[PDB]
This record gives structure tokens, sequence and C-alpha cells, in this order.
């Protein structure tokens, strides 16, 4: 139990780490771009929308990345209570069991 | 069973403020659509989907087509 | 449909639910058709 929840912490980590890497780089690139649209003159409803825009993708990062916290933490609590007579539907996580 | 007749009204693209215009004075019109918890009428076909074709994960192709082909068409 | 394509994730609530025709034909869904080249490296 030991060297697996550690090879566990480490996965989970891994995917954190690259979640906050990923979501720093389009938080960057969203700062670039509403540069250049103040630069130039930018209507103020098209600057917003610029940054709505860019919200939203970044929303969706965060999400991908919760899905795969979700269902690594779905692989550790199902192995470690792991009882005969348990049924398991999902097939995918099965798989990866 | 466990249907309500509002989520439905929903499925055809009408929004609320219609119901509240044409359900006018029925009550239980109103009350059924305050307690009935679909947002959307993209999203009331989903639960009329899983409803009606369980065990079939659905496509936005095949939710609209579903109550188009099965009544109208 | 930024949140309605996370409503459109009900999808997978129908992954985890009669017929046993249909039963197969979930199955046999969840593969993914080859191209060409695939058939070939196979």
């Amino acid at each position: 139990l030991s060297t697996l929840e550690a090879e566990m912490a480490v996965e989970k980590k891994a995917v954190e780490d690259q979640r906050d890497a990923d979501l720093e780089a389009r938080a960057q690139k969203l700062e670039a771009d509403l540069a250049e649209l103040e630069a130039e003159g930018a209507k103020s409803d098209v600057r917003r929308k610029v940054r709505d825009s860019g919200e939203r993708e970044m929303r969706q990062l965060r999400d991908r990345a919760q899905r795969e916290l979700d269902r690594l933490d779905e692989i550790w609590n199902t192995f470690t209570k792991l009882a005969p007579k348990q049924l398991i539907v999902d097939e995918v996580l099965y798989r990866e069991l | 069973r466990r249907q309500p007749v509002t989520v439905l009204l929903k499925a055809l693209g009408w929004t609320n403020e219609q119901i509240v215009e044409r359900f006018g004075f029925s009550e239980i019109m109103m009350g059924t659509l305050e307690k009935d918890t679909t947002s959307g009428t993209d999203e009331a076909l989903l639960d009329i989907y899983r409803k009606l074709r369980p065990g079939e994960p659905p496509t936005k192709e095949s939710a609209q087509t579903l109550l188009e082909n099965l009544f109208f068409k | 449909a930024k949140k309605a394509p996370a409503k459109r994730a009900a999808k997978s609530a129908a992954a985890k639910a009669a017929d046993s025709v249909r039963a197969y034909l979930k199955q046999i869904g969840k593969v993914a058709l080859l191209n060409a080249e695939e058939e070939v490296e196979l």
C-alpha cells in the first residue's frame, strides 16, 4: 500500500503541475492579445469579448484536468476499498484497475 | 412515467416567457415550470432522451431529430 | 453551449446503463474504425 499510494500521489501531482503550467500559458497569451487590442484603437465590447472567450477557454482546461484528477481518485479509492462481491460497471475504470 | 408536461413544451424550443404568455390563466401551468428544474431547451431534450432511449449516449444530431422523427415526421 | 456541452456529457450517464442486441451494439460502438493505413499496420 505504501509504494502504491506513493506512485499514485506523484501521478496525481504530475497532472496538477501540468494544469498549472498550461493554465498560466493560456493566461499570458490572453495578456499578450489584450495588449495588441489596446495598441490599436479597439471597441470596448470587442476587448471584453476577447477576455470572455479567453476566460472560457481556461475553465475548459481546468475542468479537463479536474476530470482526470477525479478519475484518478476514483481508481485509488476503488482499489483500496476493493472487496469481493463488489460490482464494477465502468469497464474503462475496470480496465485501469 | 415521471415526465412533467412542461419539460417537453420547452423541448420544441419555446422559451419560458412563451409559457407564461401561453399558459396564462393556468396556475399549475406556471407551478409546473416553476417546480421543473430543466434549464434550456436542449437540456430538456436530454432528460427526454435518456428516459425514451435508455442505454444509448445521445448526440445533438440524435437529440433533436428524436422528437421530430417520433411524431411530426 | 459551453455549459451545454457539459450537459451533453450526460452521454456518460448513458454509457453506465434491456434488449440483448442493444447491449452488444453498445460495446462494438466503443471501438474506433480504422483507416487504410492502420489496417495495413495491424
